[PDB]
């Protein structure tokens, strides 16, 4: 569930996403994996 | 535990397929779990309390079932697919 | 002088390394497996900073303004933007052994002025 | 304090710890989140001083 | 100002005075067509497939279901009948009476969330409704996968 | 118990027969009585239209209109999908203008619809970006509002739409004018005050 939310939600998979963008954007891990990348941290930690 | 990773356990288990042709598959599909019963010789069911486990020295467990399903592949792709129920 | 970087090969993007032009006396940064070539501008090869003077000011990022357990302090407005509330801390990041110094960060959203005094 | 109230008659309406935690007012917090939490130690340290 | 003129009918509605969030517990359920019991149709779940798991389920799912129904008075009068009633009690406490089955109802107000009521018309969603309060159900009191004993050892 | 058809309806009728028994004394307190006794029904006026539970990420109410004037202001916001010049579709959060509101207080108070030739104009908020799950998407799950209504019943909707919007200068009015319901939208109406009645 928490996947699905974040995949809804304005994360970048992994496989998605371009190397120069993950400089400036925060690492999202779940159990470990890396999963994504977000640009805006502070309220996805609001959200969940 | 007992409610999602004995499931988890059987299910993640490979199938296994035997060659002597005759093959088989012997796929486990679902679990089922009694209330810790005793049986004596004569066989009538009876709930075991913990204090008889205690004071006779048996063990307080539950039966474990399981289904399987077995397939007999031969010739002609016949599917020999039987099923037994709370193994 | 500060580091020198890396250069990749434009055809097969692998590790430039340094050669001289033996005729010509210039310094050329040639790929080893392709056969591309370039002329360097720099011409320092190699730096070695053994004083290891770094600015931590470059590594503070802005965004450590919104964590609750930093000390906040009403003393030390920010240049930038003249905010009055700043949160500070120490660098604690070995090759940092007189690293009881303080940095500061502006704590206003959009400003995240970094300075030390 | 309604939560309070809510909780000393917890035998008849049947309010629980439970509600407490669905009405986001407890929270578990385990050690890795604990090292970003800013923790009082009784509510006077709320107190302005 | 770009004016965009947009066409939309106007929705009357009626939200009388109290508006409450309802997030229903697993053990109630709420069935909304009308209890007719020559149309009332079962689940009748396939018996076969269903563990003990799902029974204690279904079980709970038929004494537990706010169902309505229309009998005719002996004037002719078509009466709906409810098989739920909430009582508001005189200390301001409500209770919901499912048949014998009393669940306490608690008012906690919906602090940090913003769920608001809104109504489809076409294309757009026009607001109706500010969700202030949530009600949840408990069992007003206590009181209120696995097999039978195999007959025979193994 | 509840093995055969004819058991499961005995016993949802027995529930109908006890509900009628007057209730006269709390069931746990002795001294507290009943004040008011409510059926509960489906609201049968309202399933008529289509609800939708909306998630608003931050509070959507303009930051200077404090109080009670919010909650009417937001009460009725318009939300209306826009494509930006990329296309890509956002969806723009209108709020009513104070004009508007005194217009829509005079159609209240003349239980009046709307005014026909009155245009009411709507100001743009914010803009988001919108999730949409409605009945048919796996896992949604059913959500009702109660209404109590005063002396008539407790009456429950269900939630058949939940919109969650996350934040993602555009001085846009909308400029709503008012139309009586074309019959298509009574049609969709009709099939919606269907799903009350029992189903030959
Ligand atoms: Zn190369
Ligand atoms: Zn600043």
């Amino acid at each position: 569930p928490i996947l699905e939310f974040l995949e809804e939600w304005s994360m970048e998979n992994l496989e998605e996403i371009s190397p120069a963008a993950i400089a400036d954007a925060t690492k999202i891990f779940v159990n470990g994996c890396w999963v994504g990348i977000h640009k805006d941290p502070e309220q996805l930690m609001n959200t969940l | 535990f007992i409610q999602m990773s004995v499931q988890r356990i059987v299910e993640d288990a490979p199938p296994i397929d035997l060659q002597a042709p005759p093959r088989y598959l012997l796929k486990f599909e679902q679990i089922y779990l009694s209330k810790p019963t005793h049986w004596e010789r004569d066989g009538a069911p009876s709930p075991m309390m913990p204090n008889e486990a205690r004071l006779r020295n048996l063990t307080y467990s539950a039966p474990l079932y399981v289904d399987i399903t077995k397939t007999v592949i031969k010739e002609g792709e016949e599917q020999l697919q039987t099923q037994h129920q709370k193994t | 002088p500060g580091f020198v970087g890396i250069r990749f090969c434009q055809e097969c993007n692998n590790m430039l390394y340094p050669k001289e032009d033996k005729e010509n006396r210039i310094l050329l940064y040639a790929c080893r497996n392709c056969d591309y070539q370039q002329e360097a501008d720099n011409s320092c090869i190699y730096v070695n900073k053994i004083t290891h003077e770094v600015d931590e000011l470059t590594q503070i990022i802005a965004d450590v303004s919104q964590d609750p357990t930093l000390p906040r302090t009403e003393d030390h407005p920010c240049q930038k933007c003249g905010h009055k509330e700043a949160v500070f801390f120490q660098s604690h990041s070995a090759r940092a052994e007189d690293a009881m110094r303080l940095y500061y960060v502006c704590t206003a959203p959009h400003c995240g002025h970094r300075w030390t005094e | 304090k309604r939560h309070i109230d809510q909780l000393k008659e917890r035998e008849y309406n049947n309010y629980s710890w439970q509600d407490l935690v669905a009405s986001g007012v407890v929270e578990y917090i385990d050690t890795l989140e604990e090292e970003t939490v800013m923790l009082a130690m009784t509510p006077d340290d709320l107190q302005e001083k | 100002e770009t004016r965009i003129e947009v066409e939309i009918p106007k929705v009357n509605t009626d939200l009388g005075n109290d508006l409450y969030f309802v997030k229903l517990p697993n053990f109630l359920s709420v069935e909304p067509r009308p209890f007719d019991p020559q149309y009332y149709e079962d689940e009748f779940e396939d018996e076969e497939m269903l563990d003990e798991e799902g029974r204690t389920r279904l079980k709970l799912k038929v004494e537990n279901t706010i169902r309505w129904r229309i009998r005719r008075d002996e004037e002719g009068n078509e009466i709906k009948e409810s098989n739920a009633r909430i009582v508001k009690w005189s200390d301001g406490s409500m209770s919901l009476h499912l048949g014998n089955e009393v669940f306490d109802v608690y008012k906690a107000p919906l602090q940090g969330d913003h769920n608001h009521l809104f109504i489809r018309q076409g294309t757009g969603l026009q607001g109706q409704a500010v969700f202030k309060t949530k009600l949840t159900f408990r069992p007003h009191s206590t009181d209120s996968l696995s097999l039978a004993d195999r007959c025979s050892k193994t | 118990i509840y093995k055969d058809r004819d058991s499961q309806i005995t016993a949802i009728e027995k529930t109908f027969e006890d509900a009628q028994k007057s209730i006269s004394q709390h069931y746990s307190k002795p001294r507290v009585t009943p004040v008011e006794v409510m059926p509960v029904f489906p609201d049968f006026k309202m399933w008529i239209n289509p609800c939708a539970q909306v998630i608003f990420d931050s509070d959507p109410a303009p930051k200077d209109t404090s109080g009670a004037a919010a909650l009417e202001m937001m009460s009725q916001a318009m939300i209306r999908g826009m494509m930006d010049e990329e296309g890509n579709q956002f969806v723009a959060y209108f709020l009513p203008v104070e004009e508007t509101l005194k217009k829509r207080k005079r159609d209240q108070e003349e239980e009046m619809d709307y005014a026909p030739d009155d245009v009411y104009d709507y100001k743009i908020a914010r803009e988001y970006n919108w999730n949409v799950k409605n009945k048919a998407s796996k896992g949604y799950e059913e959500n009702y509002f109660f209404i109590f209504r005063e002396g008539d019943g407790v009456y429950y909707n269900e939630l058949e739409t939940r919109v969650r919007l996350s934040k993602r200068g555009t001085n846009a009015l909308l400029v709503v004018k008012h139309r009586d319901m074309n019959e298509k939208e009574l049609e969709a109406q009709e099939a919606r005050k269907a799903q009350l009645e029992n189903h030959e």
